[PDB]
RNA sequence: UUAGGCGGCCACAGCGGUGGGGUUGCCUCCCGUACCCAUCCCGAACACGGAAGAUAAGCCCACCAGCGUUCCGGGGAGUACUGGAGUGCGCGAGCCUCUGGGAAACCCGGUUCGCCGCCACC
RNA sequence: AGUGCAAGAGCAAAAGAUAGCUUGACAGUGUUCUUCCCAACGAGGAACGCUGACGCGAAAGCGUGGUCUAGCGAACCAAUU
RNA sequence: CCUGUCAAACUCCAAACUUACAGACGCCGUUUGACGCGGGGAUUCCGGUGCGCGGGGUA
């Protein structure tokens, strides 16, 4: 399971990878959603490639950010332990993180928005026009390297 | 393994090539069979541009036929070698061809599941000469 | 007319012969030089080594090759050396010589198209490379800048 | 296109490799579908009848229904719904 | 053979056995065909049907077992195609087939040549089979007279051994009297 | 399948070559023209009738890789080319990096001298 | 190679050659594709049927002209069945 | 035998990629009725630029 962030607007880019965000449920930039790793959705992640970040984060950071930008299918409720507890099959943030990574269940299927509608990034992140490898802040990250800009965007 | 590997005589084609015929009559008593015409293919100067055309008759002897034939023919030949096919035929001559080969040929001929002869089987120039020399005259 | 009409290579590939007449002879006298007789039993190769792709006129062949060989008397009219220009002219060239209406020119000439990297011209010297001298005049008359690489001759 | 007959531009598809060349086996020929069974439509350049527009060299339809021995595939051009003659010949059962 | 380029035929064809253009317009027909074939000493006739890796055989008769009925004669001629037709016709039927078209390979279309005598029994057995009537032998030659006349201008057996001195048309007879009810395998 | 008939795939099956096989049975060559039938001329072929002989052809069986073909290992080559991205480089032609794909020639070594189906059969 | 004619394509017990026979280059009426990719548009064209009548073939079958893609023409008026 | 080069109207080879159909995931639709069918009303048929691929042209 990875995170995906869209770092690269909507305009000028190609109209088969706009579709493509959009299927994956993000529609805005700094928007995150949550990918199993299957054949399926690895062919889609790799054609957004260049205007998104992704990597799988570590148990810990999943959590701060399902704590501090997690929404239910429908209002602000804040997506809490309580929350989870009361209306998951978890008991605990914690305990959706862990189902989520090793990809047991997902954001919808226990009622929660598909997106974590992150905020810009602390400090700004690395440049949206050259990779990681490059210095820049596009394409596939380290746990530790998505971790950083999940974090900044907490 | 031999009788089925000697030599025998199978047709003797003798063919008057003329150039537009009364020729055939003396062929039908030389042989003792009706002659064939010779149509031509292409048009050439030798004012010879009709394509369907007699110009010319053969005719294909068998057996009996064939030797009564040769027991005259070949006596009126004195060549030999280098005059001969790499199949072990040869032609003299009015032309007079003897085509020469062994018991199984019909494989070759016949309609259904046909097949060439194997160059071992086939009848070399000198295993020719053998057979007809020993037959009535000398080689070379 | 200038080099820099027809020295890219951004037009189609146009060799057809069977569907193109009226091409010009080529310029260039000979392709093989020296002791031909002989094969390459030399101690020494050296290569004159294009260093992009370009396209280059029957024109450029011909002096490049004179410029070099012509000087590679400097070993004598027999000498004992060996002069190869491995490529050949085959891409037509053609101009617009009506205004833009109907322009498809017409045949003016032949060009090699020579990829950087590939060696246009190749001799071989026993250790008396005058040869490298040979081709600072060479590459003088073809478009690109070149390498004058030498390959078998470690006897520096 | 200079022209515009059906064989404009067919030269590739319509042309057998060297070693496929000559006439074809008469199994493919005779194949029988049902109707409903899913078909490529594949033209065999070495036989001539039983053919259609080259433009459609490449769909997959379904057989509905047959004409004589051709048979009728349904197919979609573009957004178009259109019905195919054509014989077992140039056809191929999908999977 | 030459180059990769080179066009080697069909197996079947290279082995000069199936006429691949006559094949196909025997399986226009859709029915079963009714494969007749000859040996030097023997006859065969087939009922086969068309299948996923090849041919079906349904059913089929030899000359050969014809004697498995009380056959005491040679087995490569007239009378004996005619029987093997019909007795592979029978089985035929009993195998549940009712039509056919007469395949007759690489053979010549030779009226009252064998492999008409093939079709004419398989089509007294029951089978129902496009044929054309003067075609046929004109079933005396079927029985077998032209061979016993032809011994007829004897001097010398015929038959080396065999059976007889001046043959048996009628031994024919008692044959497909014979096949024409009960009997095993039929 | 101790030799057959009809096929499917249509060279992995082609081309060339070696060895082996028929005592009663099978395929052949083979022997032979009164008949059905036949050659613009020939029972060569086609067709019909038949076993004196043969295993030399064919065919079946076993095998050889020199050529042609199929597939594989290693090398060529992650090279050539390429879908997506870049305020990377270059006067420019053009190149480079990241991401997703990925070849051809050729060399060396193996593979391949058919596979399978139905029927019939000491 | 040949297959009437461009070019490209198809074809070997043939689609080529020879021989013989025959007039299916037949009348009627359609289905479909094309013309006009997608996506509406006529004439024309083609593929594939059916009904009728025929040719050839032992038969399956083949023949809706020439292997395939060029060789074509509205209304009004005339002449013709 | 050896040795030197090519192809828009060459091909023993051969991608990336584009594309028919099907299944799967995704997204979407069944009070926001999608897909589709029928009808009313248009405007429009001078286009331009960047990038990739082009064809012509010295440009
Ligand atoms: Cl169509
Ligand atoms: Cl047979
Ligand atoms: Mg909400
Ligand atoms: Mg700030
Ligand atoms: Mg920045
Ligand atoms: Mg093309
Ligand atoms: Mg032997
Ligand atoms: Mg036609
Ligand atoms: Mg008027
Ligand atoms: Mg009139
Ligand atoms: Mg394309
Ligand atoms: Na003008
Ligand atoms: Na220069
Ligand atoms: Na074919
Ligand atoms: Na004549
Ligand atoms: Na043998
Ligand atoms: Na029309």
């Amino acid at each position: 399971m990875h995170a995906l962030v869209q770092l690269r607007g909507e305009v000028n880019m190609h109209t088969d990878i706009q579709d493509t965000l959009e299927m994956l449920n993000i529609h805005h930039v700094n928007h995150c959603t949550l990918v199993p790793e299957t054949d399926a959705y690895r062919g889609m992640v790799a054609k957004v490639n260049d205007f998104v970040a992704f990597g799988e984060p570590s148990q810990e950071t999943l959590e701060t950010v399902l704590a501090t930008r997690a929404e239910p299918l429908e209002g602000d409720a804040d997506v809490d332990d309580e929350w989870v507890a009361e209306h998951t099959d978890y008991d605990d943030i914690s305990g959706l993180a862990f189902a989520l990574l090793s990809e047991e269940t997902t954001l919808r299927e226990q009622g929660l928005s598909p997106t974590l509608r992150l905020h810009p990034p602390r400090g700004g992140h690395d440049g949206v026009k050259h990779p990681v490898k490059e210095g820049g802040q596009l394409g596939k990250h380290d746990t530790e390297g998505i971790d950083d800009l999940l974090e900044a965007m907490r | 393994f031999h009788e089925m590997r000697e030599p025998r005589i199978e047709k003797v084609v003798v063919h008057m090539g003329i150039g537009h015929a009364n020729a055939e009559d003396i062929l039908g008593e030389i042989t003792g069979q009706m002659p064939v015409r010779t149509k031509a293919k292409r048009t050439v100067g030798e004012f010879d541009i009709r394509e369907g055309d007699p110009i010319g008759a053969k005719v294909t002897l068998r057996d009996e036929m064939a030797e009564e034939f040769l027991q005259t023919a070949l006596p009126l030949a004195e060549l030999a070698t280098s005059q001969f096919d790499d199949t072990g035929n040869f032609s003299f001559g009015l032309d007079v061809t003897v085509n020469l080969v062994r018991p199984g040929y019909r494989v070759a001929k016949r309609d259904k599941a046909s097949r060439s002869i194997p160059t071992k089987h086939r009848l070399n120039p000198a295993d020719a000469v053998a057979f007809i020399e020993s037959t009535y005259d000398v080689e070379v | 007319k200038p080099g820099a009409m027809y020295r890219n290579s951004s037009k189609p590939a146009y060799t057809r012969r069977e569907y193109i007449s009226g091409i010009p002879g080529k310029k260039i006298a000979q392709f093989d030089m020296g002791n031909n007789g002989a094969g390459p039993t030399y101690p020494a190769q050296v290569e004159l080594v294009v260093e992009k792709p370009v396209q280059i006129r029957h024109n450029a062949l011909e002096a490049a090759r004179v410029a070099a060989n012509r000087y590679v008397q400097n070993s004598g009219a027999a000498a004992n050396y060996k002069f190869r220009i491995r490529k050949f002219p085959f891409h037509v060239i053609r101009e617009n010589k009506d205004g833009m209406r109907a322009p498809f020119g017409k045949p003016v000439g032949t060009a090699a198209r020579v990829h950087g990297a590939n060696h246009i011209f190749i001799a071989w010297v026993n250790p008396d490379p005058n040869v490298e001298e040979a081709w600072r005049r060479a590459k003088m008359k073809v478009t690109p800048t070149i390498n004058i690489d030498s390959s078998p001759a470690g006897n520096a | 296109p200079s022209s515009n007959g059906p064989l404009e531009g067919t030269r590739g598809k319509l042309k057998n490799k060297p070693r496929d060349r000559g006439t074809s086996p008469p199994q493919r020929a005779v194949e029988e579908f049902d109707d409903g069974e899913k078909v490529h439509l594949k033209i065999d350049p070495s036989v001539p009848n039983g053919r259609f527009h080259p433009r459609f060299d490449g769909q997959t339809g379904t057989v509905e229904g047959k004409q004589g021995d051709a048979y009728k595939v349904d197919i979609v051009d573009g957004g178009k719904e259109k019905t195919i003659i054509v014989t077992a010949a140039h056809l191929r059962r999908q999977e | 053979a030459t180059g990769p380029r080179y066009k080697v035929p069909m197996r079947r064809r290279r082995e000069a056995r199936t006429d691949y253009h006559q094949r196909l317009r025997l399986l226009k027909s859709g029915k079963p065909r009714l494969v007749a074939r000859k040996s030097n000493k023997h006859v065969r006739a087939q009922l086969v049907t068309l299948g996923p890796n090849g041919d079906d055989t349904l059913a089929s008769a030899h000359s050969s077992d014809l004697a498995e009925y009380g056959w005491e004669a040679p087995t490569g001629n007239m009378p004996s195609a005619y029987l093997t037709g019909l007795l592979a016709g029978l089985r035929a039927q009993e195998a549940g087939v009712e039509e056919a078209v007469l395949d007759i390979g690489l053979n010549s279309p030779t009226p009252g040549s064998k492999v008409f005598a093939i079709q004419e029994g398989a089509i007294d057995a029951g089978l129902d089979i496009p044929h054309n009537d003067d075609v046929l032998a004109d079933w005396q030659r079927t029985r077998g007279a032209h061979i016993a006349e032809y011994d007829e201008q004897l001097e010398e057996p015929l038959y080396s051994g065999d059976f007889d001195a001046a043959d048996l048309p009628e031994h024919f007879d008692e044959l497909r009297e014979t096949l024409l009810d009960g009997d095993i395998e039929l």
